[PDB]
DNA sequence: GGAAGCCATCC
DNA sequence: GGATGGCTTCC
């Protein structure tokens, strides 16, 4: 009805869009017999591309452009393993991309639109009068572009790969392999890709940054991404994966997925009397942020007793993990022991917090270190602990901070455990 | 879901130009499935040629270094390519992106076999280590030897050997030559949990793996609600997207004597964590074990919790 | 081109570079008579994006003005010191304090927060009177950036404002973020005769505001209490 | 003839 | 920058 009519008016605006880029010589008669040949079997030209073009959720060009195998059009089932993350999680949302001929993008976006505004996006297959009285086509016309559509929609091809996928093996229980070919997923990026932007960019994003600039607390959330990698698909043109490539620039951003010390920098365990005062605090940027958390959740309250009591377990036994892991790195990255000189107290810890007895130092020194273990370097930096987390006489006064204490005076004792099993 | 006899330990694997990506979200630590499939193919190598099989896999990684940058006006990161040589009529290559990257791993590998039985046990360790040093863990080809000729030898180690206090001394004396490095678990267990105290919110499951592993900077009541582990996401496997396919009737296979099927990756999360936090060490082999009547193709390690 | 966000300014420097290959040009941002930093930026820049380069200083720069010109606080204790019953934000001292300590002869006290405290015994009815009298306006520490000389009550010494004091409380760049429209509307006026006062210079058609209109205007928009 | 090759034009 | 072809366009 009015959808053939909007798609001649279309067909009219592209042909006075291809009008636009008009040369003085002889464009206008080209021009006029286009749009003559536009007005009258744009639906017959469209036809042809429409059998060309097949709608895809798994596409084999992102792993290499050179490449050519069977392109999937499937949402396969949710595992029996919960827990799990797929394609099956959603299906009402999904937006499948089209590989094909540009022109034939056209005639595509062509055919979406006016499956747009009535119901003829999912009507494509079923209407014949009203779909034909509106186009301008005839019955014959209406049942060709009816056919030609129900192929579009099809997928159309042959089960083969290219000998540039990766078809890896997977051995199976006690028996051989299988072939397992990966496909790139598509529709699961774009729909992420919209989520990450909408993280990223919107009114409430940018509403919530100057909250959290003003600090001004209305109720509402945000959102942060850290250290996203950036990967750029195929050469200048993006479109030669899908329209969805098109759309988003060929860029496809990444989590990331590192080791926790990823930044290896230079440790300052050389003997100085402040800098042996503050490693004795032990100030990094990962020891700085659990001290702050930890000093962050000393104001809390005991209505959340059990969750606020595993949580101040959990960080720590993350801190005393984390002053280990600092020790060990700092002891297995010196690679000599010297004579600090001037080392406060740093000689007194690094009897046992520093490395064996090197040449640089005294025999009869490592012999008495090994004679005995740093219990007291152990009693020192419980003590440094103590003096890091602030205490006062509520924790005192109520039950909740004797616990805690027990529990510190268990992490304590589990560290001068294992400093002491090493020890010696 | 089975329980080895000793345990092997590779002492300090360095590696270069291995790949990042590994995966078409992440591009941090390559899968574990390339574990497995090392040692499932060092098993093909020498493992048949003195009874012996080996079943799972321990990585702690002692060192990173990424060949990446940052392009000056983001807080993005771009990967560092190589230059292809020229293409058949000499004008250019065509860029496809991959990340390089440098590591150093240990692995600890479990032992079914006659250990002992056979042979004396520090010379199977000395032939497998000889056998693993001329191959590739995931595209990155192993370095030789370098000047440190102090981690050159390996161990074997009977788990349950004598007594009880006598199998925590042993197991300690091997955790004592493994402290710098991170050990790497499954985490599903808390991955459901989550999932289900976030399905008293709604019903979403992808959103889960987004959410759990973001600074999430929560509103005055400008806190930052924290999880306890140091949680990274990981693919767990595939999942089928076709049919079991016949061995000839696909074409262009790397063989025709092989059943085919196509794929889709299946993720999860796992957590790095320090080998002091355990005490059973044979809680840390990594197990690919397939379920091929359904897609649910994957590997974990059970027995850890 | 300058661009201006409230008191402050931002001007680029009359003759570009070439970092990179790229044309680039030199961008400073004052606060009156003060320069506070300096960025080098490229070309084909619109000018929302050379506003949030320098957003986080602007920002900075708030969050400090806000907590070195904070107002006293003073609170409400019972006969024993400690457990303070209620807290209010004051803008002037009660004039009747002398360092104190409270005992049992009185069930209430006003003490102050700082260290050395000073301190009154009330019966919660003066005290409602002292909450009611010297109370602070949400927004009085932007009276801190004012020269004090426009901001007396003698109208003997008061003079009027520049544009430029008058810029950190009306317009969109301002501390208080209210619109010149609003404001007109605030005080009765069209847009364009409230324009008129917020021209630059009084050659090129501005007029002086009023005492009244002054004082008036810093009433409604909650600075100052002007009682 | 048929293929391949190049160029070309589309998106 | 991949895809399809159309008149040329060899041998």
């Amino acid at each position: 009805q009015e959808l053939r009519q909007f798609i001649e008016s279309f067909i009219q605006e592209r042909l006075q869009g291809k009008l636009d880029k008009l040369h003085p010589d002889e464009d206008d008669k080209r021009q006029t017999l286009l749009a003559t040949h536009r007005r009258e079997a744009w639906l017959a030209d469209a036809a042809r591309r429409v059998g060309q073009l097949q709608l895809v959720t798994h596409t084999l060009k992102p792993i290499h452009p050179d490449a050519r195998g069977s392109n999937l059009h499937s949402l396969p089932q949710a595992p029996g393993q919960p827990g799990l993350a797929g394609s099956h999680e959603l299906g009402d949302r999904l937006v499948s991309d089209v590989v094909g001929n540009a022109a034939a993008l056209d005639v595509f976006k062509f055919l979406s639109l006016q499956y747009q505004g009535k119901n003829l996006l999912n009507w494509l297959t079923e209407d014949s009068a009203e779909a034909v009285q509106a186009l301008s086509d005839n019955a014959e016309q209406a049942r060709e572009w009816r056919q030609a559509f129900i192929g579009i929609t099809a997928v159309k091809g042959a089960p083969a790969s290219h000998s540039l996928a990766k078809q890896l093996y997977f051995p199976l229980p006690g028996s051989g392999y299988h072939l397992l070919a990966p496909l790139f997923p598509t529709s699961l990026v774009h729909h992420v890709h919209a989520l990450l932007r909408e993280a990223r960019f919107g009114d409430a994003a940018k509403a919530a940054r100057e909250a959290r600039s003003r600090q001004e607390s209305w109720p509402h959330g945000f959102s942060e991404y850290p250290n996203l990698a950036i990967q750029k698909f195929g050469g200048t043109k993006p479109q030669n994966i899908s329209q969805l490539n098109s759309e988003r620039y060929g860029e496809n951003w990444l989590l990331p997925s590192l080791p926790p010390h990823w930044q290896r920098q230079d440790q300052r365990a050389p003997i100085r009397h402040s800098s042996v005062f503050e490693h004795d605090f032990g100030r990094s940027p990962e020891v700085s942020r659990l001290t702050r958390t930890l000093q962050r959740l000393l104001a809390k309250t005991r209505h959340n007793n059990f969750t606020i009591r595993r949580y101040r377990a959990q960080l720590v036994g993350q801190i005393c993990d984390e002053a280990l892991q600092y020790a060990a790195r700092l002891r297995e990255l010196e690679p000599g022991w010297s004579a600090t000189p001037g080392c406060q107290l740093h000689d007194a810890e690094q009897l046992w917090l520093d490395p064996l007895r090197a040449q640089t130092d005294e025999t009869f020194l490592q012999r008495r270190l090994r004679g005995d273990w740093p219990a007291e370097v152990g009693n020192r930096f419980a003590n440094w602990l103590n003096r890091a987390v602030s205490s006062d006489s509520q924790i005192l006064g109520s039950p909740e901070a004797a616990q805690w204490s027990q529990e510190l005076s268990k992490e304590l004792t589990m560290f001068k455990e294992i400093l002491e099993d090493e020890r010696d | 879901v089975t329980d080895p006899e000793a345990l092997l330990l590779l002492p300090r694997l360095s590696i270069q130009n291995a790949n990042a990506i590994s995966s078409p979200l992440t591009w941090g630590f390559p899968s574990p499935g390339a574990f497995t499939g090392f040692v499932h193919a060092l098993q093909r190598r020498v493992g048949i040629s003195l009874d012996i099989e080996l079943d799972g896999v321990g990585i702690v990684c002692h060192r990173f270094e990424a060949q990446i940058s940052q392009p000056a006006g983001k807080r993005t990161k771009v990967f560092n390519l190589t230059r292809n040589p020229l293409n058949r009529d000499g004008s250019t290559a065509a860029i496809v992106e991959e990340g390089r990257a440098h590591l150093e791993v240990s692995l600890l590998l479990g032992v079914h076999g006659d250990g002992l039985d056979d042979h004396p046990a520090q010379e199977i360790a000395r032939q497998v280590q000889e056998q693993a040093g001329a191959m590739r863990l995931a595209g990155g080809s192993i370095l030789p030897w370098c000047n440190e000729r102090f981690p050159a030898p390996n161990a074997e180690l009977l788990m349950l050997g004598g007594s009880d206090e006598q199998r925590r001394k042993n197991q300690r004396r091997l955790t004592r030559r493994l402290l710098p490095g991170f050990a790497l678990v499954s985490r599903e267990a808390l991955l459901q949990q989550h999932l289900e105290t976030l399905r008293t919110t709604l019903p979403e499951a992808t959103t889960l793996d987004a959410l759990l592993d973001l600074c999430r900077i929560n509103f005055e009541p400008w806190q930052v609600r924290d999880k306890p582990g140091w949680l990274v996401p990981i693919p767990a496997g595939y999942n089928a997207l076709s049919p079991l396919y016949l061995p000839g009737e696909v074409r262009n296979a790397r063989d025709r004597e092989t059943p085919l099927r196509f794929v889709e990756n299946l993720f999860g999360l796992g957590e790095w964590l320090s080998p002091h936090r355990v005490a059973a060490l044979s809680d840390l082999l990594w197990y690919h074990h397939a379920e091929p009547d359904k897609g649910l193709y994957r590997w974990s390690t059970p027995r850890f919790v | 081109n300058a661009i201006h966000i409230g008191p402050f300014s931002i001007t680029p420097a009359a003759r570009g570079l070439h970092y990179g290959g790229l044309p680039h040009h030199q961008w400073t941002l004052y606060y009156g008579p003060r320069e506070m930093a300096i960025k080098t930026l490229p070309d084909s820049y619109t000018s929302s994006e050379v506003r949030d380069e320098f957003s986080d200083i602007i920002a900075e720069f708030v969050i400090d003005a806000r907590h070195r010109y904070a107002p006293d606080v003073l609170e409400l204790v019972n006969s024993d010191g400690d457990a303070v019953l209620a807290r209010v934000a004051v803008s002037r001292l009660p004039e009747a304090l002398s360092g104190c300590i409270p005992d049992d002869r009185f069930p209430y006290w006003l003490l102050t927060a700082s260290r050395p405290r000073l301190g009154l015994p009330v019966t919660l009815n003066e005290y409602t009177a002292l909450a009611v009298e010297l109370s602070a306006p949400p927004l009085a520490w932007i009276t801190g950036l004012l020269p004090g000389e426009v901001l007396t009550h003698d109208a003997e010494e008061w003079r009027p404002p520049t544009s430029w004091e008058l810029r950190h409380v009306v317009g969109e760049g301002s501390f208080t973020g209210v619109s010149g429209a609003a404001a007109a509307a605030l005080l009765g006026m069209s847009a364009t005769n409230f324009r008129k006062y917020t021209a630059g210079d009084s050659a090129a058609n501005r007029q002086k505001i009023s005492f009244a209109a002054w004082h008036y205007l810093l009433d409604r928009l909650g600075v100052k209490r002007a009682s």
